[PDB]
RNA sequence: UGGAGGUGAUUUAAAUGC
RNA sequence: GAGCCCGGGCUCCGUGAGGGGGGAGAAGUCGUAACAAGGUAACCGUAGGGGAACCUACGGCUCGAUCACCUCCU
RNA sequence: GCCCGAGUGGUGGCCACUAUUAUUGGGCCUAAAGCGGCCGUAGCCGGGCCCGUAAGUCCCUGGCGAAAUCCCACGGCUCAACCGUGGGGCUCGCUGGGGAUACUGCGGGCCUUGGGACCGGGAGAGGCCGGGGGUACCCCCGGGGUAGGGGUGAAAUCCUAUAAUCCCGGGGGGACCGCCAGUGGCGAAGGCGCCCGGCUGGAACGGGUCCGACGGUGAGCGCGGAAGGCCAGGGGAGCGAACCGGAUUAGAUACCCGGGUAGUCCUGGCUGUAAAGGAUGCGGGCUAGGUGUCGGGCGAGCUUCGAGCUCGCCCGGUGCCGUAGGGAAGCCGUUAA
RNA sequence: AGGUAGUUGGUGGGGUAACGGCCCACCAAGCCGAAGAUCGGUACGGGCCGUGAGAGCGGGAGCCCGGAGAUGGACACUGAGACA
């Protein structure tokens, strides 16, 4: 890693735009849990190992 | 060796401890 | 980094964001954040998981950085947001989760007593409680009159 | 940490450690109790007079054989039986039975009889308050009673 | 856990030295070490350092000239009178020339030689030579 | 080129010496 | 309010039949135990048995055996 | 001839040598020596950042630690020893006042690197409980089938003639789970292995999401601990201390062979030992590398579309080889010695 | 490895040159201990002394300083002062 030369996680941010309601959500590239859309009740991502596996096609802007 | 000694020590102990018990 | 406690195994290297002031591409008011927290503590979720869902859904990695400064005595974060409202459990969650689990063990052993290993973690979880108790007394979340026992663990849970 | 506590207030642990571990020196232990002083008669002393009960000769050790001259003397106040090694060639002669014989040690009080002699802890200096090395030389004085 | 974070800095710094790397990284960081490296730099033993304060920790990246032979902390950290200095002078240091028996003092922190010129003393902290 | 196991193992070869 | 005495209990010093072991002496006897796979590998904790060294059982260990047979490793 | 010289030598004691008592200044794989492993009490030891006190701590002053002895000067006795005068030190363990605030203590505040804690994916001989299958050995019954078999270097004792071994069919019992199986995994340790399900311990990783120094270690103390043994109850195929025969042998209380009890299994309890080893206490930090391997993550290619087959970086573990260094050497060497 | 019964403290009192469980009447149940008490051994204590590069270790001799004793053990007078 870089524990003595400043450890920074692997992370990033990405704007996810829902395909069922057009709802714009901020999502941590590593979903630990099931993230639920706040105006669909859908599942955007499912938590597995490392980076949450995104369920099916949902739009993405990478920050 | 230490077989020997352990049983010798034990026999000494018993026999003598027999003589003390008696 | 590690501590192999009741283990020989190096600990996870999970590490914080080295962000010291918060993202502004992420946006929430002191008022909006406070609502989100109160809603989640109303569900039955607990502060670690409250910080978890907020992270995964609303994109706030830790509350302290976003919130404070809004009363710069100290950092404002989940349970310090809760205590000002009165939603805080008087037992620290740390100590609670611990004891919670513990009472479940006992019931297993109750029915099954031929269990080395299961017996041996009873001994391994109590003794973390003991510690966690000991220091709190002196810090003051739990009165000095208390002392820990398995009947005084079955009373706190019920 | 190579053993020891190091820390301001710990010292006491140090202080007891040493002492605890001092008693593995046989010599130190022995003196500090006084086992040197109690066991190997004398009551500790430099020397002791005693009455020559008889004269006895014993054998030499392992690579060796030769008749060492030894007395049996009884220390008088000590009241203990001591067998003893006599210096010199002719000697056993100049010592009459029931003359006074002053006795010493010989070669470390540890117990160590010299390499040849098995038992003998001790030495003789004297016959009727005149010594043996004075009686190996003819001129110096010659014995009585 | 750790204790003596300083020492675990220093000890790296020397074992760092003995290899002959170029620069160092010390993951735990502080005043003690900060200050000590400061005084160390002041005498010159080391080149330049930057610390970056991460929200975790201070880290010091240190530049190694080649000068340092040996530089170590003191174990119980004994108090030392200004009369007893000479004893502790002969023991730890390699000779009269060097004079960074770094102590901590009423005035601040100093080496041995900077302590003696003022005239003030106390408990020992570390050494450098 | 140098190291670790798992199992066949061989009775046709006899006590002592300062 | 001493020394003194008396009856009992407990402890310590001088000294005693008898009894235990040590470091030995190495010319008698029994055996070959270990050290070479010591000629049944050896040790080990435990248990029984044998005159003795010791043997055997069960579990362990290699500070384990010699090729052979099979398996891995720079 | 050498030493020393009115001395020189013997015995005894103490100190030195002896870093053979380790503060200065010792070790503990194999030389003596790690507790079989863990827990936490007493103790010692403690991440960063700010403020108060100034208890330790340093600085200055002041009260004081008799004389003597010691060390230095000068002076006195012919000289010195010895003494006189002047200066210093002295167990030196005490006290009063002022001053500093780095460190340490204490008090208060503040923070997430340590610790703990959570969520989701994941492997395994971890434990317990219930369930269930098959192997082989034995036993018992019917059939078939005769002159042996068993055992050894040779033999005997012993199996078999109301029939053994053997083969076929049927039934009953207790133990255990080859290959799988790995230089493999899990466990604190003793240790742990058919398959399935329930209950349950630990562990890894991604994200530090929460607590905010809560830490380390650990005398005492408490707890777990193979096999053997013991206790009470139940069970008993094979095996098998003791034991009973044969052989061997000069003799054999043996190695080899044929019987055989305790025990080995189950339940409850006790007992607590080992070459309980990696002969290597635990925790943190630092210090070339290489390779194989197990599990988790990641970027790709392949794909049977399952991380199934591979490349590399990373994290945790498990081996081997080896630079610097250490070691007496063997060896150890990012799983440190 | 647990010890302690005037034993720790309280009130009031006696006695003493004088404070004080010193002693005593009443009341209370403390006091001391693993930061090793109690018990057992050994031993006058200090200034110093010996040794050792130092750190340290051993030692209490003349002499000085302070305490204890006078055949063992108890006891008062007389005197400022003695239990001599």
């Amino acid at each position: 890693m870089a524990k003595p030369i400043i450890p920074m996680p692997r992370s990033r941010f990405l704007r996810v735009k829902c395909i069922d309601c057009g709802n714009e959500q901020i999502v941590f590239s590593h979903p630990a849990t099931k993230v639920r859309c706040l105006i669909c009740g859908a599942t955007l991502v499912e938590p597995t190992g490392g980076k949450g596996i995104v369920k099916a096609k949902i739009l993405e802007v990478l920050e | 060796m230490r077989w020997k000694w352990i049983k010798k020590r034990i026999r000494r102990l018993k026999r003598q401890r027999k003589k003390e018990r008696g | 980094m590690a501590r192999m406690h009741a283990r020989k195994r190096g600990k996870s290297g999970s590490k914080r964001p080295p962000r010291t002031a918060p993202p502004i591409w992420v946006e929430y008011t002191v008022e909006e954040i406070e609502n989100l927290v109160v809603k989640l503590r109303k569900e039955g979720y607990s502060t670690a998981m409250i910080g978890t869902i907020l992270r995964d859904q609303y994109g706030i990695p830790s509350v302290k950085l976003f919130k404070d400064p809004d009363n710069p005595n100290r950092n404002l974060t989940i349970t310090r947001i809760l205590e000002k409202h009165g939603l805080a459990p008087e037992i620290p969650e740390d100590l609670m989760f611990l004891i919670r689990r513990a009472v479940n063990l006992r019931k297993h052993l109750e029915q099954h007593p031929k269990d080395l290993h299961s017996m041996r973690g009873l001994q391994l979880i109590e003794s973390k409680i003991r510690r966690l108790v000991k220091y709190y007394k002196r810090k003051g979340k739990l009165p000095k009159n208390w002392r820990y026992d398995p009947e005084t663990a079955k009373l706190l849970v019920r | 940490g190579k053993k020891a506590p190091n820390g301001e207030f710990a010292g006491r642990k140090l202080k007891l450690k040493r002492k605890k571990f001092r008693w593995s020196d046989i010599r130190y232990k022995r003196r500090v109790l006084r086992l040197k002083e109690k066991s190997d008669p004398l009551e500790g002393a430099p020397q002791a007079r005693g009455i020559v009960l008889e004269k006895i000769a014993v054998e030499a050790k392992q690579p060796n054989s030769g008749m060492r001259k030894a007395v049996r003397v009884q220390l008088i106040k000590n009241g203990k039986v001591v067998t003893a090694f006599c210096p010199g060639d002719g000697a056993i002669k100049f010592i009459d039975e029931h003359d006074e014989v002053i006795i010493e040690g010989i070669g470390g009080p540890k117990g160590g009889s010299m390499g040849d002699i098995p038992g003998i802890r001790y030495k003789v200096v004297k016959v009727n308050r005149v010594s043996l090395k004075e009686l190996v030389k003819g001129r110096k004085e010659k014995p009585r009673r | 856990t750790l204790l003596d974070p300083l020492a675990n800095a220093l000890s790296h710094i020397t074992n760092s030295e003995r290899v002959g790397k170029r620069e160092v990284y010390i993951k735990p960081a502080s005043k003690l070490i900060g200050e000590v490296l400061r005084v160390m730099q002041k005498y010159g033993y080391i080149g330049e350092f930057e610390f970056i304060d991460d929200g975790r920790a201070g880290v010091y990246r240190v530049q190694l000239l080649g000068r340092i032979n040996k530089a170590g902390a003191i174990k119980p950290r004994f108090p030392v009178k200004v009369s007893e200095f000479e004893k502790w002078e002969k023991r730890f240091l390699p000779a009269f020339e060097f004079g960074i028996l770094i102590v901590s003092t009423s005035q601040g922190v100093m080496s041995h030689k900077e302590a003696i010129e003022k005239g003030i003393g106390g408990r020992l902290i570390a050494y450098v030579y």
